[PDB]
RNA sequence: UAGGGGCGAAAGACCAAUCGAACAGUCUAGUUGCUGGUUCCCUCCGAAAUGUCUAUCAGGACAGCGCGCACGCAGAGAGAAG
RNA sequence: AUACCACACACAAGGGAUCGUUUGGCUCCUGGGACGAGGAAGGGCGCAGCAGAGAGCGAUAUGUGUGGGAGCAGCAGCAAUGACCACACGUCCCCGAAUACAGCAUAGUGCUGGAGUACUCCUUGGAAUUAAGCAUAUGAGUAAAGGAAGGAAAAGAAACUAACGAGGAUUCCCGUAGUAGCGGCGAGUGAACAGGGAACAGUCCAACAGUGUAAUUCUCAAAUGAGAAGUUGUCAAAAGGAAGAAGAUGUGAAUCAGAAAGAAAAGCUGAACGAUACAGGGUGAUAGUCCCGUAGUGUCUUCUUACAUACGGUGAGUAGCUGUGCUCGGUAAUGCACAGUGAAGAGGUGGCAGUGUGCAUCUAAGACUAAAUACAACAGGAGACCGAUAGCAAAGAAGUAGGUUGACCGAAAACAGUGAAAUUGUGUGUGGACCCGAAUGGAUCGGGCCCGUCUUGAAACACGGACCAAGGAGUGCACAUACACUGCAAGUUGAGCAGAGGAAGUCUGUGAGGCGUAGUGAAGACGGAAAGCAGUGUGAGUGCGACCCGAUAGACUUGUGAACUAUA
């Protein structure tokens, strides 16, 4: 039957972590992520507009993007060491 | 508005309100969007389309401007607003030009001489905080209303009197009802320089006559 | 009156600024006055209390009393001088923290870097003041 | 519908229709004087603004009404003894594609 | 209503103005009239180097026959215009002669 | 081998406790002439369940009967006598 | 009724309402609009003396230099041989466009790829819904899906309007106008020139380059040589500057004492003092003079911007035509395409099909362009906004705890305050369901069926309701309208926009348009009664979620599923 018979025989698994995402969601037969569409070049479509903040720039860390800013406003001076290859360019 | 929210539908012995999608959190099969939910949305919500200011013809503003400055030299209108006044000579006053002042300490001198002194001592002891959410909200101190100073000409004493509690200054090109009029009750008191009282003949004109200065306007 | 914009008035903006200052900023909290004489033997008007300062004590509890400063709480704004404590049913004694400008400096600690700092502030003064 | 009534005809059935309020109208005015009196200054003993001719308006509803135009013809710089070069130094507008059709046009320019 | 008051015959009056002559421009100078045969000396070679195309036989020839109206109706259905008909077949015309 | 598609020794069976057209999310707060509900006090006035037309018969509109503001004013839900 | 059941009051339990408070939210305005092969955005794993989560940082996991200067929050140890902070730099593990690769250009060096996409440009393209049914039409060229760029983007100097006594690039605001028209002429749709302003700027290529010599660009050498590109055509000139704006930071006045009372005075009482500073915040209760500032004043650093040569009147599978499909208010074709057909050098247009002829106005099939205009992330300032069941989902380690096979889905919890009701125990009183009227020392007497709701008709064998708290439903805008109130009146008006002003307020100009000052007809045409305009509000109609809650269904995606079950 159907119901709780029918549950014991569920011992199979088809997913596993994927390396793009981290998100246990990589089909091993269809060769391909559900969340994020690894190996396509491009990231997957997502659903909707609420789904998609969850992921977007500034969830994380934004590691290089911060530094450049502080080095844009300081007007990109460099290391002193080398002031002279700088200002001759 | 956010949730994945749908109608069970009848026949599970509940009302059939929409309800949130979810497992594994107390949040399941909990009420959702109408405005009779824990969560939900308001009713009618609020929008920045209502309409905000008020029109009023400029004849009706010249004119309650006209009869403000008529009630600034009534003694019983004067008293009724609660200046007090039991000690000033006469109405109104009138200050010279050739007033020299520059700092405040001969600044003080000068109106407790014209007999201020008791409106200006009524306006220092009165500082309290508010009652009520509004003193959260940046509006946390409440004074009382005290003179008005009406120049026209740029003289010193602009900046000498300014720091002195209840004092207040206008222009009488532009002399607002706001200031003329506080709360919508008449006659406040007003300290005029010789300049500007000579300035209400060209502004406001004469009886059944146009002022030159407010085109299409007569008394 | 306030004329320049860029500083703010609000109630929640000032009262944030005062709880979540650090470095500097948190140092300009822990300024006394001095007494009327140590304001001819220095040019300055007051100072960050520091340990080892002996300090009169002119509002609260513990009102007339002078010591000497035991220690500088820069977290919980509080200073401890030495014979203000209260007793616990144990009998064991606790000292009882006073905020910064309830006290008045009587006599200055002079150990270390305190006159360059003094000296540093009076240049700034007269740099500006002869101009 | 019911009683009497001009027949409504209100046009707000489309649901992508977009509004446009006006609580930044006290502010930008106070930028364009702002930005007016810095132009001023580098410019400074020079008006702001240059000469402009005048023309006749366009139907029978304005033909009795004169009006400023978007510049003086080569011809009318010509007769008052000018040349397009000096005009423009001096401040003078100018518009090649203006035709003179009249006397009278051509005598008030001057 | 404040419109439609006035009649036709009013409508049409006019004030008088004093008018300015337009400038002709008549004169063609030198350069300009070799720059004007340089062109139309250019035409002469392409006729002379690749010939007539299919449709212009077939024009000529029933100008031939003085199929005139046959000629005005065939050459309206290639080209769309009845103007630029009538001057394709006066230039057909010009040339057999 | 995947949704107006699959697969079926054929029962409209089965396709993740869902199948005479799956699940997720959005358009969307889809629509409702139909059912349920709709939050303080006193004072004064006070109905209708009928007619005409309607893809009209559990709905509308127009007229008839209420109330408010009222320019004004010799009238009357009763009798006599021809 | 000794002990059960009910009610009242006092005390103890049980729960978290109410009042007082808030380093959070929301809305409007101003600035900003800064990523990646020099390896990004996003994921994983490591690093502390005792260290789980979160924050910070990369095997250099608290290093170097500059400016400052006192502690490191617990315990043990450190620190003027520099605790801690601020500015810059150095170092920067593994996966990921992930590349020892793919496509492509140059004499050579190289460039692209992925992320983001609110706003702008280019394609593709629904249905619910309204018509009280429905098929053309509407919603709507909207949603969804794809391509691409910048701080804005697009557009832009007439193969343009107009018929006046004419004007003169593009964009934006007021207006023509809910008009001319389109439409099962139904529902509904719907522009342009004028007139008043903001801001203003014009130019390039081809046609068409010295022939007494390619005079032109590049490479190596050298101080004057070799070589590459190119005759299927290269080559058409100036430095230069002070202004303007935004930040950072220094300085910065003036008070003491007291009875009563309180844990504590800054309150209250007396006596003083400052002010170009009485904005606001902190201190053991409500502070101009106790602390941080404010008005006023100094310094310094960045960024933006500016003079030269030569020319005209023919830019083709194009314009147009026939058929066809979509589109627009565009109507006997407004724009865009595809197939046939296909010009002239002279052509295009003048809101109704054709043919002819004068007249007016322009010059298509190649390119560039500032200012005035639009709006996320991130930063700053304000508010008649909300005050922990509210305000963002989120005032704490919140897109977290936790959940789906998967796409995706998603909470609670403030103060160690106050401490309501439901409900429970003990004590003391009064009754046997309770309400209304009237009383006794005391038995009781008389009247009353359970509320809300649809309904001709409810106590019903009609439906909803166990009990208490808190939340919980006729609102906002546009357009005509009748009434009440206000100013002026043959007139009336806060259009936008300019001038003044320590300013989202107020005052003053310039100056359109609209409606009114009289109507009749489809129109040509004619002409002869009746106070209006603009506001502040109330009742009421129509369109938008439209008093609040509620279908079975329809469509769209470059979204997911054969771990159960079917077959090879
Ligand atoms: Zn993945």
């Amino acid at each position: 039957s159907k119901g709780t018979p029918s549950n014991g025989k569920k011992n199979k698994r088809n997913h596993t972590t994927c390396c793009r995402c981290g998100s246990v969601s990589f089909h091993k037969q269809k060769g391909k992520c559900s969340s994020c569409a690894y190996p396509e070049k491009k990231m997957k479509k997502m659903q909707n507009r609420k789904a998609m903040l969850k992921k977007t720039t500034g969830t994380g860390k934004m590691r290089h993007m911060k530094k450049e800013r502080i080095s844009r406003r300081a007007g990109y001076p460099g290391n002193p060491i080398l002031k002279e290859i700088r200002n001759k360019i | 508005m956010r949730h994945s929210a749908k109608s069970w539908g009848t026949g599970r012995a509940m009302a059939r309100v929409p309800r949130v999608r979810a497992g594994g959190t107390r949040r399941a099969g909990q009420g959702a969007n109408a405005n009779f939910c824990r969560g939900g949305r308001m009713f009618a919500p609020t929008n920045v389309n209502r309409r905000w200011n008020r029109k009023t013809l400029l004849s009706i503003r010249r004119y309650a401007s006209a009869m403000a400055v008529a009630a600034t030299s009534i003694p019983a209108y004067v008293e009724g607003r609660g200046h007090r006044i039991e000690q000033i000579e006469n109405i109104p006053l009138v200050l010279s030009n050739k007033i020299d002042t520059e700092k405040t300490k001969e600044g003080i001198k000068i109106l407790y001489n014209l007999g201020l002194k008791e409106e200006l001592d009524k306006v220092e002891e009165s500082k309290n905080i508010r009652a009520g959410k509004g003193k959260w909200r940046n509006r946390r101190y409440v004074l009382k209303k005290g003179p008005l100073f009406v120049y026209t000409s740029e003289t010193s004493f602009t900046k000498a009197i300014r720091n002195i509690p209840g004092v207040d200054t206008e222009r009488v090109e532009n002399l607002s009802i706001l200031d003329l009029a506080p709360g919508g009750q008449a006659g406040r008191l007003i300290i005029w320089m010789e300049d500007a009282f000579e300035k209400l003949t060209e502004i406001y004109g004469e009886m059944n006559e146009e002022s030159k200065f407010k085109k299409g306007y007569t008394m | 009156m306030k004329f320049n914009k860029n500083v703010t008035a609000s109630r929640r903006k000032n009262r944030k600024a005062h709880f979540t200052s650090i470095g500097l900023e948190r140092t300009k909290l822990m300024n006394a006055p001095l007494s009327k004489d140590l304001k001819e033997e220095y040019g300055i008007k007051r100072i960050a209390v520091r340990p080892g300062d002996m300090v009169k004590v002119v509002s609260g509890e513990f009102k007339k009393k002078e010591g000497v400063v035991m220690k500088v709480n820069r977290h919980d704004i509080k200073i401890e001088v030495e014979g203000c404590f209260v007793q616990k049913e144990d009998g064991k004694k606790i000292n009882k923290g006073i905020h910064p400008s309830n006290l008045r400096i009587i006599k200055l600690s002079m150990e270390k870097d305190r006159a360059e700092i003094i000296n540093k502030k009076v240049e700034a003064m007269k740099s500006e003041v002869k101009a | 519908m019911r009683g009497n009534q001009m027949l409504p005809n209100n046009h707000f059935n489309k649901g992508s229709m977009k509004f446009k309020n006006w609580f930044n109208q006290p502010m930008r005015a106070l930028k364009r004087k702002e930005v007016r009196e810095q132009k001023s200054k580098i410019c400074y003993p020079n008006p702001l603004k240059k000469l402009r001719p005048v023309v006749r308006c366009c139907s029978m509803r304005y033909n009795k009404k004169v009006r400023l135009g978007r510049g003086f013809t080569k011809m009318e710089i010509e007769k008052a003894g000018m040349d397009i070069k000096y005009a423009i130094s001096v401040g003078i507008a100018v518009d090649l594609r203006r035709k003179n059709k009249n006397e009278e046009g051509l005598e008030e320019n001057v | 209503m404040k419109i439609n008051k006035l009649n036709n015959a009013s409508k049409a009056l006019s004030y008088p103005v004093k008018k300015l002559a337009k400038t002709e421009k008549a004169p063609l100078t030198e350069k300009q009239q070799r720059s004007k045969e340089l062109k139309k000396f250019a035409m002469s070679i392409a006729r002379e180097v690749g010939g007539l195309a299919p449709y212009e036989l077939r024009a000529t020839e029933l100008l031939r026959r003085d199929e005139d109206k046959r000629c005005k109706k065939f050459m309206k259905k290639r080209l769309g215009s009845l103007k630029m008909a009538k001057k394709k077949i006066e230039l057909l015309a010009e040339e057999m002669r």
